[PDB]
């Protein structure tokens, strides 16, 4: 018991041992539920205890579950028995269209009062401007505000006062802050005893804010949050729907729309398309000029465009989902009947309406929309902007889910997705223009192939149907066809169709045309095929036709490169590699190498940025050779495929792009070391058999042969008889010239001697250079692969001797 | 009701409405011819 | 010195604590009578606690600041709990896993914010099963640990870290609205053996402060992370909708206008390659052996690895943004392999403390001359809406300095999965530039097969024998000499009457014969048009039109003569100035350029291209787009010497004219011209109507209109040896139609295009006559008394087709 | 100097292969004549 009297002599001790064993539980004891234990039934100076009391009691709401409206209601309550007032009140701040109001949350808080006789609905709040009152001169002044007596305020008005019966005195109120902007605004009214409120109460409320602003805190940031998350959920949804796939307006405005209906918060919303005709066409003007009929007297769009809501889309959501689609809407549709959506048109100016029916500006309508009792409120409607800032949209969003009016979070939440729609208005633009572009590319085609195509009359020069019938050429049997082509067609032996030194200088074009179909039928691929007589026949004319009329790549050009490909794969046996298909395909790759070739090389292509340069890349005549010929053999009367198998006519159609493809020097040049590999194993073979045994099984080596063949072909003028090359040479000389003429007139740029016309004298050396470089290579080693193509090497030998002497000549003479 | 105001928000001074503005101001070989 | 006594004796303190203690206290205390509170201290330490959490509350009310506010709590905690230090682990989210890092250590009752706040390099980073802190987050439950050896969850990494032991932990997560915030924890109670019920009871209710505000802090986080993720998603829609564009320069601008949300110092957004296959020129080396087979990494949709350009924006000092083409591998983003390996994979890799990473090659130092180490890493893969890797975009160094955690993780990849979506318009770029490219060859190819060519034109201006100049070459003076002999007189050819046949003269005479109309009308010299250009624009018209029974060149001369003989035959021409019959005339040849033979209502049916292009009026438009397009051309531009204004009359004239060739638009506008004719008899002389019509416009325009249904149905007209074979020729063209419509559209024609029913065809063209000639040809008759030749023999064939059908009749009858 | 004892690294207890986020898939009279 002695120990008392150790603890009293050092109550620093004592204190030390307090706060070692009982501060934790008297701190648990305040944290718990409890209540507060200050008498409120007096009005008394607040001592520490209370002070303290009243503190813990305000720390107690501190909760995760931390409802702001309650949380501030009971510091309401301590306010008002702390500054002795009679009652307070709290007004939120919001933002309707740029003008800022306050609108009331918790009223008429007295000590005695609970939240039920205190919270205030959304349809009993009291909106007040910025510019007037006493609480609209807090909100503006960011800063508290004390009025000894309201008679004597500038700002003080009785709206309230008179709506609500009561007298106020003495107005005392303080902005809560969060950050700069203005959340919310508790404000005093009367002071039970005394004159007015005086700077101790003017410092407790500051000092009792703290609370309040924390609470409040909490409450703006969740909310600012909510809405950012929306935010940005509606832009990314609507990007989702938008980017899935390219269709027109009204299916893309749809989707975006009806997929951000979750996060849109609107009972119902609906989104009228204004029509995008400007201008209307001269027969429908005749009329308003004529005073058949009266000019347009109704709404107009700034652009000065009539204003037409030919298309309404609306969204129900409060009930069960009904979204409709109303073409044509007529002025009594319930979105169009207030004239808002059509006002928005006429000016273009986002619209916050709070308590639509109470508005006189619009007629909406006062009465239940629908049977549930459904009653227009709130209404928000934007235009869609447009990158042109030709208004093609309204969109008109009704009754927020909550209750609560619009406000600038949610504001901003819709402005966002009406630019993001207005932005997307690129994607419709480009699919009418990319359709229109298809179905006038179409068109030109179509024309195109008209014009390439044999016509009916002309196909009767060779298959003379009429004069030996009387019927038309698609009416006759395969056998008649037959017989008229025996008879038509020429003989092989006598015109030597299958052999090297082929002229077709005595021959006519149509001459040339029958022994193409001659060559298809020594090929025996006709019979074995079933290849159409009639649209073989009329395939060759139509390649006649589309080959142009330019010097030296014109049709007779297309023909040769054909002959030699036939006479190669006859005479020189290089058809025991190839299979008849193969044969079939790689003659009709000769005949159309060149088809529609305009007379101007690669390089001309690139440099003049013709449009074949753009679309084709690496081989730019080659290609669209390819693709013109592949485009001809697609149409059904020309199409001498039709007959085959789908693997059938699929490997006809690679080969030949092979073929075509590779007729290019450029490949020739790198991919020709090959080919010398490939007679290299032929060498090392020891018999023909085998070899060709191998041959006829690996692809690869087959398809670089037959590049070397195209090579091969195309530079046969080269290896022709003397009295062919000398005029052959001077068509390409020619067609040089033309190319050289037009890149000096076209590009401003110095044509190179080969092209030069000036240089006509240098032509013989030009050919040896290019008969050294090129050609020597392919039909010296052709030679060496096959005995039977050395009449080809005795050719280009004589000719490069003959170029060599002519161009000694001409050397002799310039000496001088 | 503590507002004494039963049907809907009211307002003390009531002119013609006032809408926001669009916003707006955010946003050998080569011889050869080869 | 007494304590151990107090331990024993429980009652006894609490006895001697419950006295009232005297007015007297220790030190200030803020004794406002606080002695006696139900105990000695209780005042005392509840004064001591209000005025410590009213500090802390104001610390959170303004420039909220949970790292100094938190550590307040916790040093005070310390000493409530006695516990010997206490620590915060803030959680944080990466890669989808969660991991908890230290922020402040160690915290003790003498301790202060630098020695306890840890900076972001010295974290201990906590994955959520590797300690009590993992588990109490993974539980989301508080845990108390009596002892720690025991405890199956507990590592010894932390505390032999930092040498140290211990032996009891509290720990408890700090929930936000079901989301972990951070746990605080506290270990090594100093005085007992472990922590009891009651100190764990406070460690509950006092951490509801410390909840506020992390709860605060956490919420400004992630609303500053959401209004950051609504600006990029918001910059890029804006800046991808710009306009259509390649990959390149749609995501250079997307993500360079996004650097300021991003917060990273450096990141480069490296583009994959698209090429499927190869060509079979690439092929060849791979499979004859070559070159050896690509055996890199792989994209998952099979595809060759290969970055062909890297994007690198730097932000970090200076902005210097660079594009490299074809970059290295020893480029610095590329060297680390993490842009690889995201593509191999499509992950998306958070890397934190990259230098100390073992898998991907990080670099050891510094990488620029500006000491800039690489430490935190987010990559992630570009997908479009087909699941493929069009791109890999990398992230460095967030400029915090803290790692990327769950919220830049998610901003980062709504921006990549934004961008991924916007390639289709890329595609969308690329296709139109190809169906643009594809029709302009297209358009070429047309022009070539129509325009005259070179040998064509010297067959109506021979220059080559006359004068043995190219026409491009002779002046203006000679070939009007070359024209003048050349061309028909205008008495060769009665082309000044109204009885015109064309069945004796050839299609080169009709040409002809359309140069005299352009002479006689004086168009040739005020307006300058170069005459070879009027010869070849001429001779092109005439290709243009196909060879088909009745819609062929003859019908455009026919059409174009009777309009040439209207305009000075009847005399209509007073209204007209001679600009305007220039153009007038014109549109009678492009009157039916290219018709397929077809009718409208066949277009539609087969759902031609020119259906879907046009809609209304679908060839009437169509030969007028295509008589313009061969007008553009400048070789065929007669309209070539004409001013700006005079070009936009004439090609607006043009338009109305061959449009109003269209038969259904005259039936709805034919009572207009009814009007005008009628306006006539109110005028007293044809003087005086002259100068009153030859002002008026529309009116004008309203009686041109039916001028062309007049010349296109002119054939009637004709005498009746003319008017017998032409009907013969349209009733054969419709029969076509007929027989195509019941080929290919299965449809059965009406009886008026029907073959079968050709017997009925005098009554038809009765019927024809009686309802559409009828009526244009009596009210020209009756406003101009000149063209009472056209309505007599109207009659007088309508008298012979009458007995045709009537003998028909009677025929039918008779065998009935 | 830091009182968790470590420097120039957030140093994990964890050894392992390290895992990646998957992306996220979740959608987010006169017809007589032809006239
Ligand atoms: N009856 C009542 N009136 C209030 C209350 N709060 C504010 N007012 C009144 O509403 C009014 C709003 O404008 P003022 O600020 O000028 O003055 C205010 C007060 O007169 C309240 O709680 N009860
Ligand atoms: N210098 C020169 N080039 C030729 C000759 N013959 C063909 N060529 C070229 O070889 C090419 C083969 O493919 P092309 O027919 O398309 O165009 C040809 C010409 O460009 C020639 O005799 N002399
Ligand atoms: N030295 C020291 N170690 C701590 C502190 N807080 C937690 N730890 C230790 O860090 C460790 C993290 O994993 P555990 O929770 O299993 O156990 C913990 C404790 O052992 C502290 O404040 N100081
Ligand atoms: N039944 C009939 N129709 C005609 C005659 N002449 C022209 N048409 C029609 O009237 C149309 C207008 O001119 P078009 O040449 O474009 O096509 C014509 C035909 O469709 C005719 O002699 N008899
Ligand atoms: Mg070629
Ligand atoms: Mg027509
Ligand atoms: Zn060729």
């Amino acid at each position: 018991e002695e120990v008392e009297k150790f603890l009293d002599s050092n109550v620093s001790f004592a204190k030390q041992y307090y706060n070692l064993r009982y501060r934790a539980k008297v701190i648990s004891d305040l944290l718990g539920p409890r209540e507060a234990a200050v008498d409120f039934s007096n009005y008394h100076a607040l001592n520490s205890v209370e002070e303290s009391e009243i503190i813990f009691d305000l720390l107690r709401d501190f909760q995760d579950n931390l409802q702001a409206e309650k949380c501030v209601f009971n510091v309401m309550k301590k306010l008002c028995f702390l500054l002795q007032a009679d009652r307070m009140s709290l007004f939120m701040y919001r933002a309707r269209n740029g003008i800022a109001e306050l609108a009331t949350r918790l009223f008429n808080v007295h000590k005695d009062a609970v939240l039920e006789e205190c919270l205030v609905a959304p349809d009993s709040e009291i909106v007040f401007p910025l510019d007037m009152g006493v609480v609209g001169h807090v909100a503006l002044s960011k800063k508290i505000v004390n009025v000894p007596n309201t008679e004597e305020d500038e700002h003080f008005c009785d709206f309230v006062d008179t709506l609500t019966e009561y007298q106020t005195k003495n107005i005392l109120a303080s902005p809560i802050m969060n950050g700069k902007d203005v959340v919310a605004i508790i404000m005093v009214v009367n002071k039970v005893d005394g004159p007015h409120f005086t700077e101790n109460d003017e410092e407790i409320l500051l000092k009792y804010l703290n609370f309040a602003n924390l609470i409040m805190k909490v409450f703006h940031l969740s909310y600012l949050h909510n809405c950012e998350t929306r935010r940005g959920q509606i832009l990314l949804w609507s990007g989702s729907k938008v980017f899935e796939e390219l269709t027109d307006i009204e299916r893309q405005f749809h989707k975006a729309l009806y997929t951000v209906r979750a996060f849109l918060n609107c009972d119902r919303y609906s989104v009228g398309l204004l029509d995008m005709t400007k201008q209307k066409e001269f027969f429908d003007v005749w009329p308003v000029l004529m005073g058949e009929a009266p000019p347009y007297a109704g709404p107009r769009t700034p652009d000065g465009r009539e204003i037409n809501f030919y298309k309404v889309i609306d969204y129900i959501l409060h009930g069960k989902e009904d979204i409709k689609v109303i073409p044509n809407p007529p002025p009594d549709h319930w979105a169009l009947v207030s004239g808002l959506p059509t006002y928005v048109a006429q000016n273009g100016l986002i619209c916050n309406i709070m308590n639509a029916p109470s508005e006189d500006f619009f007629a909406f309508q006062k009465e239940p929309l629908d049977e549930s009792g459904w009653m227009i409120k709130n209404v928000l409607s934007m235009p869609i902007v447009n990158k042109k800032e030709e208004i093609v949209g309204v969109a008109t969003f009704y009754n927020r889910k909550d209750g609560k009016p619009f406000d600038e979070m949610d504001e901003t939440l819709m402005e966002s997705l009406t630019q993001f729609l207005g932005w997307s208005v690129l994607n419709p633009d480009t699919y009418e223009l990319m359709n229109k572009l298809e179905n006038r590319k179409d068109i030109f085609q179509d024309m195109v192939k008209y014009h390439v195509k044999c016509d009916n009359e002309e196909i009767q020069t060779i298959l003379k149907t009429r004069e030996v019938y009387g019927k038309e050429p698609w009416e006759c049997e395969e056998e008649e066809l037959a017989e008229i082509l025996q008879g038509e067609l020429p003989d092989a032996d006598k015109y030597e169709i299958n052999k090297f030194h082929f002229s077709d200088l005595p021959l006519t074009e149509l001459e040339l045309v029958k022994c193409g179909i001659q060559m298809y039928y020594e090929l025996k691929v006709v019979d074995k095929f079933h290849i159409p007589q009639e649209a073989l026949v009329r395939f060759m004319y139509s390649l006649s036709k589309g080959y142009r009329r330019i010097t030296y790549h014109n049709w007779r050009h297309g023909f040769n490169v054909g002959q030699t490909m036939f006479s190669l794969l006859v005479t020189g046996k290089l058809k025991r590699y190839f299979t008849d298909l193969e044969a079939l395909a790689m003659v009709t790759a000769a005949f159309c190498h060149d088809i529609d070739h305009r007379g101007t090389n690669n390089l001309y292509q690139m440099k003049s940025q013709n449009p074949l340069a753009k679309l084709h890349g690496s081989s730019i005549l080659e290609r669209h050779h390819l693709e013109f010929g592949k485009t001809l053999l697609r149409d059904e009367s020309l199409n001498i495929f039709q007959n085959l198998n789908r693997r059938q006519h699929e490997h006809a159609i690679h080969m030949m792009d092979i073929a075509i493809i590779a007729t290019d020097l450029a490949l020739y040049f790198k991919k020709r070391t090959m080919f010398q590999k490939i007679v290299d194993q032929s060498k090392t073979y020891e018999t023909q058999q085998e070899w060709t045994q191998y041959m006829m099984l690996d692809q690869t080596r087959k398809e670089i042969v037959m590049a070397m063949m195209m090579t091969a072909c195309d530079l046969s003028a080269i290896t022709k008889p003397w009295e062919v090359q000398s005029k052959v040479a001077l068509l390409v000389a020619a067609e040089f010239w033309e190319q050289g003429d037009l890149e000096r007139t076209v590009l401003q740029q110095n044509p190179i001697p080969m092209m030069d016309r000036n240089k006509a004298d240098e032509l013989p050396k030009l050919q040896v250079g290019f008969i050294d470089f090129v050609c020597t290579f392919v039909y010296k080693e052709f030679s060496r692969f096959h005995e039977e193509i050395t009449p080809m090497l005795d050719g280009i030998t004589n000719n490069r001797k003959e170029w060599k002497a002519l161009a000694d000549e001409y050397e002799t003479k310039m000496k001088g | 009701s503590a507002t004494r105001v039963m049907g809907g928000p009211v307002t003390p001074r009531k002119g013609p409405p006032k809408f926001k503005q669009r916003q707006t101001r955010q946003f050998e070989l080569a011889q050869y011819g080869i | 010195q007494v304590h151990r006594f107090l331990d024993q004796n429980p009652g006894f303190a609490d006895q001697y604590f419950g006295r009232k203690l005297s007015p007297e206290d220790v030190a200030n205390a803020c004794e406002d009578g606080c002695p006696e509170g139900c105990t000695s201290f209780r005042e005392l330490c509840q004064v001591e606690e209000s005025a410590a959490l009213f500090e802390l509350v104001q610390d959170m009310q303004e420039n909220v600041n949970m790292e100094r506010v938190v550590f307040k709590i916790l040093r005070r905690l310390c000493s409530i709990l006695h516990a010997d230090r206490c620590s915060l682990f803030m959680y944080r989210q990466r890669n989808g896993v969660a991991e908890l890092a230290t922020r402040l250590f160690s915290v003790q009752p003498d301790s202060v914010l630098e020695d306890c706040l840890v900076p972001p390099d010295s974290e201990i980073v906590f994955p959520l099963d590797i300690g009590v802190v993992g588990h109490v987050a993974q539980t989301k439950k508080m845990v108390n640990v009596q002892d720690v050896m025991e405890c199956p969850h507990f590592s010894s990494f932390a505390d032999e870290l930092t040498d140290y032991v211990t032996r009891n932990i509290l720990a408890t997560p700090i929930m936000n609205g079901k989301d972990v915030v951070a746990v605080i924890m506290a270990v090594n109670k100093l005085d007992g053996p472990c922590f009891t019920s009651e100190d764990e009871d406070v460690f509950l209710k006092y951490l509801n402060f410390g909840t506020l505000n992390l709860k605060i802090y956490h919420l400004s986080y992630l609303h500053n992370c959401e209004t950051r993720r609504g600006q990029v998603l918001l910059w890029s829609a804006n800046k991808v909708f710009e306009e259509l564009t390649d990959i390149e320069r749609q995501f250079h601008k997307a993500f360079y206008t996004v650097r300021a949300y991003l917060n990273c110092d450096r990141y480069s957004v490296g583009l994959l390659d698209m090429t499927k296959e190869k060509e079979f020129f690439d092929v060849w080396p791979v499979l004859m052996g070559e070159a050896q087979a690509y055996s890199g990494p792989r994209t998952p949709d099979g595809r060759e690895i290969l970055f062909y350009k890297v994007i690198d924006y730097i932000l970090h000092g200076k902005e210097d943004i660079k594009v490299i083409p074809s970059p290295p591998a020893d480029h610095w983003a590329l060297a680390s392999g993490l842009p690889t390996y995201v593509a191999e994979s499509g992950f998306i890799c958070n890397i934190m403390n990259a230098p100390a990473d073992e898998m991907f090659n990080f670099q050891e130092g510094p990488l620029d001359d500006s000491g800039w180490i690489v430490k935190n890493v987010l990559s992630m893969p570009i997908v479009n809406k087909k699941e493929e890797i069009v791109g890999v975009a990398t992230f460095y160094n967030r400029k915090d300095g803290k790692p990327f955690d769950e919220q830049d993780e998610v901003l980062m990849e709504s921006l990549t999965q934004f961008l991924g979506w916007s390639v289709l318009n890329t595609d969308t770029y690329d296709k139109m530039n190809k169906l643009e490219n594809r029709k302009d060859i297209a358009q070429d190819m047309v022009l070539y097969h129509v325009r005259c060519d070179r040998e064509e034109i010297q067959l109506i201006l021979p220059t080559r024998e006359r004068l043995g100049k190219e026409p491009a070459d002779c002046e203006e003076d000679e070939l009007g000499k070359i024209l003048k002999e050349v061309l028909p007189g205008p008495a060769k050819f009665d082309i000044y009457e109204f009885h015109f046949s064309d069945l004796e003269c050839t299609e080169l005479e009709l040409v002809k014969c359309g140069i005299q109309m352009y002479y006689e009308l004086g168009v040739v010299r005020k307006f300058q048009i170069p005459q070879e250009v009027l010869v070849r624009f001429l001779f092109s018209v005439s290709k243009g039109y196909r060879r088909i029974t009745y819609h062929n060149w003859r019908h455009g001369f026919n059409v174009a003569q009777t309009m040439f003989t209207l305009l000075m035959t009847g005399k209509l021409k007073s209204y007209y100035t001679d600009l305007e019959a220039f153009a007038m005339v014109t549109a009678g040849l492009c009157h039916d350029i290219d018709h397929r033979g077809t009718n409208n209502l066949y277009q539609m049916k087969s759902q031609n291209p020119l259906a879907k292009l046009h809609g209304s009026s679908i060839l009437e438009r169509h030969h007028l787009e295509f008589g313009k397009f061969l007008l553009s051309e400048e070789t065929l531009n007669i309209y070539q010497n004409l001013n700006r204004r005079q070009h936009e009359h004439v090609i607006h004239l043009m338009d109305i004219a061959i449009i109003a060739t269209d038969l259904a638009l005259y039936f709805k506008k034919r009572t207009m011209f009814q009007k005008i004719v009628d306006e006539s008899k109110n005028y007293e002389d044809r003087k005086s109507w002259v100068e009153y019509l030859s002002l008026e416009t529309t009116r004008k325009e309203i009686v041109m209109a039916m001028m062309m249904t007049a010349c296109d149905l002119s054939a009637i007209t004709k005498p009746w040896e003319v008017q017998s074979k032409v009907a013969l020729l349209v009733a054969a063209e419709f029969w076509e139609q007929g027989d195509l419509e019941r080929t290919v559209l299965d449809q059965q024609p009406i009886p008026m295009m029907d073959r079968n029913k050709a017997a009925e065809l005098p009554k038809l063209q009765v019927g024809f006559i009686d309802f559409v000639c009828t009526f244009v040809y009596k009210e020209f008759s009756r406003f101009h008394e000149e063209i009472l030749p056209m309505f007599d023999r109207l009659q007088n064939n309508r008298k012979e087709w009458k007995a045709l059908a009537d003998e028909y009749e009677a025929k039918v009858k008779a065998l009935e």
